[PDB]
């Protein structure tokens, strides 16, 4: 007690449980998953690879259109938006869990990608080697790629930072 | 949910003790036995209708009603 | 005609079959059908 160093009986254990207990939850490894997935795994599979390349030849018959193209798209950052529902008018609003719920809806996130639309040429002298320089055409504007369910209390949710005052308002339990 | 108005067991009246009961564990500072004892329910089957009741109805009263008038 | 109320408003909103099932006053797409009029008999037992 006194001393600092003074060492544990069998009932701190329980202090120490409730602290586990405090911090984690009875649900944490579901949680803690899909936040790894969604801040950088989602990143990791977009990345990889990803990177379409058409080298249209020049297939010249004639030397006067000896020219080849190459078109390629790439893919660069995703952006995951809050849970959102497209309506029937077109109008799209924030969903909560107890509406999906009632209304029969998915509880889902647009996700959207920063694509790269890029291309190179080359003169296509014959023997000389293809050397594939820059069209200007270095395009690219971040494109709707589909939508992914959101587990509840996820950091990407509305109710990860809500209070229990916010989840009586929602009509969500605590 | 709320408190049951008797006793399973025998059937004595236990509905009007909620509050005093609640009220001597904190305003008197009684434990739990004490407080019990000093309502007048000395049968254990009493005992534990008030001693082990979860009141659940404050939960349910925290969300907003349905309707409003 | 019959009566309903917004979910999240408590209002009440009488509604014919014509009229597109939302609240007037918040614009929620969720509507719950008022109480009944006649009689309920309950047994107390
Ligand atoms: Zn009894
Ligand atoms: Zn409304």
């Amino acid at each position: 007690f006194e001393d600092e160093s003074a060492p544990i009986t069998a009932e701190d254990s329980w202090a120490v449980i409730s602290a586990f207990f405090r911090e984690k939850g009875l649900v944490s490894q579901q949680l803690d998953s899909f936040n790894q997935f969604v801040d950088y795994t989602l990143q990791d599979i977009i990345c990889e690879d990803s990177t379409l390349i058409l080298e249209q030849l020049a297939q010249h018959t004639t030397e006067s259109d000896n020219i080849s193209r190459k078109y390629e798209i790439s893919f660069g950052k995703i952006y995951v938006t809050k849970p959102m529902v497209n309506e029937s008018d077109g109008v799209t609003h924030a969903l909560y869990p107890q509406e999906a719920r009632l209304r029969n809806l998915t509880y889902s996130s647009g996700l959207f990608v920063d694509v790269k639309k890029r291309t190179y040429e080359a003169i296509d002298v014959p023997g000389r080697e293809l050397k594939y320089e820059l069209i200007a055409e270095e395009s690219e504007g971040k494109v709707f790629i589909g939508r992914l369910p959101i587990m509840l209390r996820s950091k990407n949710c509305y109710l990860s930072e809500a209070t229990e005052s916010d989840l009586y308002k929602l009509k969500e339990c605590p | 949910m709320i408190v049951p108005v008797r006793c399973f067991s025998c059937g004595k009246v236990v509905g009007d003790k909620w509050e005093s009961y609640l009220n001597l564990l904190q305003e008197d500072e009684l434990d739990e036995g004490t407080a019990l004892s000093r309502l007048g329910l000395k049968r254990y089957c009493c005992r534990r209708m008030i001693l082990t009741h979860v009141d659940l109805i404050e939960k349910f009263l925290r969300y907003n009603p349905l309707e409003k008038r | 005609t019959l009566k309903y109320i917004c979910a999240e408003c408590s209002s009440k909103l009488s509604l014919s079959r014509t009229d597109a099932v939302r609240c007037k006053d918040c614009g929620h797409r969720i509507l719950l059908k008022a109480r009944t009029k006649r009689l309920v008999q309950f047994e107390a037992r």
